[PDB]
């Protein structure tokens, strides 16, 4: 195992070199994915602003928009 | 956006979700987001894809990929530098101030081993903003030197 | 100082005085090499001198100088020049270094010379200076009884002399050590030696020693026939089997090779063996008549459907058109496979009411997996829907033709003549869409029946279907012809099918032709590089889709470092999401051999921003990790399950069911989270259609055959690998186009049963080893060394992997002989001296026999 | 002693697999920087 033991250092050498270069690529993969995920959020038309007036048992809430008028809208299923 | 009439979409008509990219409409967001699931009439299932032939492939590569640099060579290198002559000397000097002025503000938060000015995102602000600035200086350094180089006596 | 002035005195006169000067230098050669470095040109300049007789001592000086200079290769030349002062028996770090360098240089030169001539070791082509130490050190290891250095270097050095000389001298014929020595050669030569011709000679040389069968192992001789696929060595064993008269001696060879050889080599053991004589008892065995009958009775005895979990899956919603009713039917047919029982078709009336003419095809196709393995009554099940009985509609009638393909696949020579007659009638023209359905189902049926067998009638019949450019049955033509071209195939059919792809631009034909060109390239390895170049250079999306699997099939089995390099380059530069997904899936089929590096590669690709790459690496991980170990790959698929993307979760759930098969009940602690996700994804209204289908089919895979069968991929126990399992796994990547290709996965589902199987015909006894066993025996779906014997023995599922730790007691009177094998999937093995009045218990099994 | 000569071939395999990824990641990160400046 003279050649096997001598070439064993090349295993740990190249392994530690490639893994530490993956963190830079994984960081770039996270930055591109983050910018791509934030791109569809800016392309979204967005949302208005309003204030809750009154609520009922029908899950319909009256929200008063400042520029617009008062609108009765349905609450989300998460709340 | 195209349209395909579904006629009666009540029961046992035909299966739209087969060909390509169907079952869209996740949550309330589809396209303009007002259509959601039903879309126009009985879920016409919008799908559109493009294609290119052999002649159209070589045409776009020789005409428009990002910008059109073809048809002439050494003018795009010189004219970009000539119009920027007074600008390049200015832009190198103007961006020189704003490069360090950012480094002289957010970087001062992290100094010692302990916490002083309570830096949080400040050390990462000047790193990402000045990352391209140091790159652009190396790009214009080769372009300014490269155009005047390469023979031309 | 010391010898420093003596170095410059070599230019003086009185060469007799130089003799005493070189002797004093021999002491300082290992001490100070600095002063000699300047005199090196003068030392070498005296070597070629004919009047200089001290070159023996002169070469000894420069041997330890250039060595200390940092050049190891240079010191070997000076050590081999004198061949006198160099002591091979001297124990030192210096001598052991030259030996390691001289042998290493011999391997580099003899590597490329083996292709030109195999006699190089008998000739002067290689420098005799390198063979001087090489030949003596290998013989020295033989006297020291060390086979690691002798056989290890001979395999890398590509020398057939050491392998033959060492194996003959070390024979202990014990009948034990001689089998292990051969096993060490076959195991290393596959991974180490790249040349297929060098390892082919090792199989032939070792075959001549055991050809007389001196109580040897049948596992070694079976790997030689399957790997070489030679007709001479296949029948050479049977020639020895005729000399010695025994009833069961030919059984271990017959029952093993029927599930071992592909459709090409099985014809030699049946048709070619018939001309040279055979055993009338082995006629049906080698033709696979009892083989189909075995798997039918394995899953019929013990089958647990657990409809409580199944009813909750299909009763969630009646919507989603036919996509929901199809996925629950495909996963349901997996549990009834081989048992010939339909719970969904027969016992459940309402769920078939909403099926339209399009849904009736996939519903009928579910019976093909259920009744799979029936060589007699398989036609009577589809009899009302077969041609001549008409049907409720011509759309469902086409499903009966496809159902005959899965049942009779490879044995369908009887059904082959019936299916091709319909193709000829429909080859002329088609005026309706349902007419193509009859042509599509009949083409998929004959393709599976002739799969692996070259048939000119199938290639010419399906070629006329391709000319019609049908949008429905046009895909089955290329798939049916591709199964007949498996193996070497026909080189003319490669360019013919490739030309029709550039002529007709289609949506399924062009993609279908890409699959057909990949199947013909299976096993060709570098022989397919001509067609791969045309697919990689083309800009067509459909041609690039099949180019990845073309590399996967050709390079399947033994891997290639260049094959992975080509696949990784396509998944990056190309911007097509379908091609990137097809490229990362092709990575698993090349990496099948080493499953330890599979999860590390796919995890790096799963961190990218592309969803198709994450979805492609999802199932590609569960391919090689299914019938193997390394359960840590589940953690790689954990973040892919949380991915909100619908189709990424589909391929992730399927890969989890493949790795976690038989991993429950105190084996893998992660089985508790996957069992909850079965009904959690379906009942959740936030999930999409593709997400619910991945969890529903995954539940049917683990429960397939009554939670019995498992996916066996790359079984080395045989000649190499299981071919029929790879066919279905390549297909899973293609799903949503026309019909789901998960139906062909049934070829990879085989039951694991330990049963007697008397050497005459059939037995099916009842016996209990009362020894170590897994904990999955009593494990059923509800609403190391254990030191404790277990009474669950015959048949009954559990794990074929850990069966190696099982022990044996007396129990049945027929008794073990060779200590069996340890592979559960063989299910046959051998019985000793049948026809003993032991009061045997037998089943019925008279319908298919 | 069987794993000594068996892993000898695996040593070259682990080296090449790490080199192939290192060569392909240079072409992958080039397209990553193009998408960042495009947004």
């Amino acid at each position: 195992e003279q050649k096997i033991q001598e070439t064993e250092l090349k295993i740990r050498s190249k392994t530690e070199n490639v893994r530490r270069l993956e963190a830079q690529r994984n960081a770039l993969n996270d930055k591109v994915r983050f910018i791509k995920d934030e791109l569809r959020l800016l392309q979204e038309p967005g949302s208005y602003v309003g204030e809750v007036i009154k609520i009922v048992s029908d899950k319909k809430v009256l929200v008063k928009v400042q520029p617009e008028g008062k609108y009765i809208v349905d609450v989300a299923k998460d709340i | 956006d195209a349209f395909r009439l579904i006629d009666t979409g009540a029961l046992i008509n035909n299966l739209e979700p087969r060909q390509t990219t169907s079952n869209t409409g996740l949550l309330n967001k589809a396209n303009i987001q007002a259509l959601i699931h039903g879309l126009n009439r009985h879920y016409y299932s919008l799908n559109i894809d493009y294609h290119k032939t052999a002649k159209e492939t070589k045409m776009l590569m020789n005409l428009h990929k990002e910008q059109w640099q073809s048809g002439l060579k050494m003018y795009d290198y010189e004219e970009k530098e000539e119009s920027n002559l007074a600008a390049t000397k200015s832009m190198v000097k103007i961006a020189e101030q704003y490069s360090k002025r950012i480094e002289e503000e957010k970087e001062l938060t992290e100094e010692e081993l302990k916490t002083r000015y309570v830096g949080r995102q400040d050390p990462k602000k000047h790193l990402s903003e000045t990352a391209d600035e140091t790159l652009e200086n190396n790009i214009v350094s080769v372009l300014t030197a490269g155009v005047n180089s390469v023979a031309i006596k | 100082t010391t010898a420093a002035p003596l170095l410059a005195l070599l230019r003086e006169n009185q060469d007799s005085v130089k003799t005493y000067a070189l002797e004093s230098i021999n002491n300082v050669v290992d001490q100070l090499w600095s002063e000699i470095s300047n005199e090196l040109p003068d030392i070498e300049a005296l070597y070629d001198d004919d009047t200089f007789s001290d070159r023996e001592m002169a070469a000894l000086i420069a041997s330890k100088v250039y060595y200390n200079l940092g050049e190891y290769e240079s010191a070997v030349k000076y050590a081999l020049a004198a061949k006198d002062r160099f002591d091979i028996d001297e124990k030192s770090q210096f001598v052991e270094t030259i030996v390691s360098k001289s042998i290493e240089m011999y391997v580099q030169e003899a590597s490329k010379q083996y292709t030109k001539d195999e006699q190089f070791y008998t000739k002067d082509i290689i420098d005799p200076k390198l063979t001087s130490i090489f030949e003596r050190m290998i013989e020295k290891c033989l006297k020291a009884s060390e086979l690691k250095l002798a056989l290890g270097i001979a395999l890398e050095g590509y020398r057939l002399d050491i392998i033959e000389s060492a194996l003959k001298s070390k024979l202990d014929q014990s009948t034990s050590e001689n089998v292990k020595i051969i096993n060490y050669l076959l195991t290393l030569a596959i991974t180490t030696v790249t040349n297929s011709k060098f390892r082919s000679s090792i199989l032939r040389k070792s075959f001549d020693f055991l050809m007389n069968m001196p109580n040897c192992d049948y596992l070694t001789l079976n790997k030689v026939v399957v790997n070489l696929n030679d007709a001479g060595l296949a029948l050479q064993l049977f020639k020895k089997l005729k000399e010695e008269n025994d009833e069961g001696l030919s059984a271990q060879i017959a029952f093993d090779l029927v599930s071992s050889a592909s459709q090409q080599l099985l014809e030699i053991l049946v048709t070619e063996l018939t001309a040279q004589g055979y055993d009338p008892a082995l006629l049906n065995i080698l033709s696979g008549l009892p083989t189909c009958d075995y798997y039918n009775t394995f899953l019929l005895n013990n089958k647990n459907i657990d409809i409580g979990l199944l009813n909750k899956s299909k009763s969630s919603l009646d919507g989603k058109f036919s996509l929901f009713h199809t996925a629950v039917s495909v996963a349901n047919g997996f549990m009834h496979a081989g048992t010939t029982d339909n719970s969904f078709i027969k016992a459940n009336l309402p769920w078939l009411g909403k099926a339209q003419n399009w849904a009736k095809f996939t519903a009928t196709a579910s019976l093909g997996v259920i009744h799979k393995g029936n060589l007699l009554e398989g036609k009577k099940v589809m009899a009302p829907y077969l041609p001549g009985s008409r049907a409720s509609s011509r759309f469902i009638k086409g499903g009966s033709l496809y159902g005959l393909g899965l049942i009779y696949a490879g044995f369908g020579r009887d059904t082959t003549d019936y299916l091709k007659n319909i193709i000829v009638e429909n080859s002329g023209t088609s005026g309706d869409e349902d007419v193509d359905v009859l042509l599509h189902g009949a083409s998929l049926g004959i393709g599976l029946a002739a799969m692996g067998s070259a048939n000119i009638e199938v290639y010419e019949a399906l070629k006329e279907v391709l000319y019609n450019d049908s949008a429905t049955s046009g895909e089955a033509a290329a798939l049916g012809m591709g199964l007949c071209m498996l193996g070497t195939g026909k080189p003319e059919a490669i360019h013919d099918m490739f030309t029709y792809s550039q002529e007709t631009q289609h949506g399924n034909i062009t993609r279908g032709l890409a699959v057909g060109l990949a199947l013909i390239n299976y096993g060709r390895q570098e022989l397919a590089d001509d067609l791969i170049t045309k697919m990689l250079a083309s800009d067509e999306s459909l041609l690039r889709y099949g180019g990845a699997f073309t590399i996967a099939l050709a390079y399947a089995g033994t891997g290639n470092n260049s094959a992975v390099k080509r696949l990784l380059h396509v998944a990056v530069s190309d911007s097509n999401d379908d091609v990137r997904r097809a490229a990362v899936i092709a990575l698993g089929f090349v990496l099948l051999r080493d499953y330890t590096t599979v999860p590390r590669i796919v995890q790096l690709l799963s961190k990218s921003h592309n969803a198709h790459v994450r979805c492609g690496t999802a199932f590609a991980l569960g391919i090689a990790c299914a019938g193997k170990g390394l359960q840590s790959a589940i953690d790689v698929l954990d973040p892919l399950t949380k991915d909100p993307v619908d189709f990424v979760r589909q391929a992730a759930m399927i890969a989890l069911s493949m790795i976690l098969i038989q991993q429950t009940e105190k084996l893998n602690p992660q089985v508790a989270d996957i069992n909850k996700n079965f009904l959690s994804v379906i009942t959740n209204k936030h999930q999409e259609g593709l997400a619910k289908f991945g969890a529903c089919v995954a539940q049917g895979i683990m429960n397939a055959g009554g939670r019995n069968v498992t996916i066996q991929l790359e079984n080395a126990d045989t000649g190499t690998l299981d071919t029929k399992s790879v066919v279905g796994l390549v297909m899973f990547s293609q799903f949503w186009y026309w019909f789901p290709l998960a139906h062909f996965l049934s070829l990879s589902f085989t039951p694991t049963t330990v049963i007697g199987i008397r050497g005459s015909d059939q037995a099916i006894p009842k016996f209990q080893m009362n020894c170590y066993a897994k904990e999955d025996a009593f494990s059923y779906p509800r609403m190391k060394y254990s030191s404790k014997p277990y009474k669950v023995d015959n048949m009954t599922r559990i794990l074929p992997q850990q069966s190696r730790y099982i022990s044996f007691i007396k129990d049945d009177r027929f008794v073990p002989v060779r200590k069996f094998k340890g592979n559960n999937g063989v299910v046959v093995l051998r019985d000793r001296e049948p026809k003993e009045p032991v009061a045997l218990i037998e089943t019925v099994r008279q319908m298919k026999d | 002693y069987f794993k000594l000569k068996k892993l000898e071939k695996e040593y070259e395999l682990l080296t090449l697999q790490e080199d192939y990824i290192k060569d392909e990641q240079r072409h992958l990160k080039r397209e990553l920087k193009r998408a960042q400046e495009e947004v």
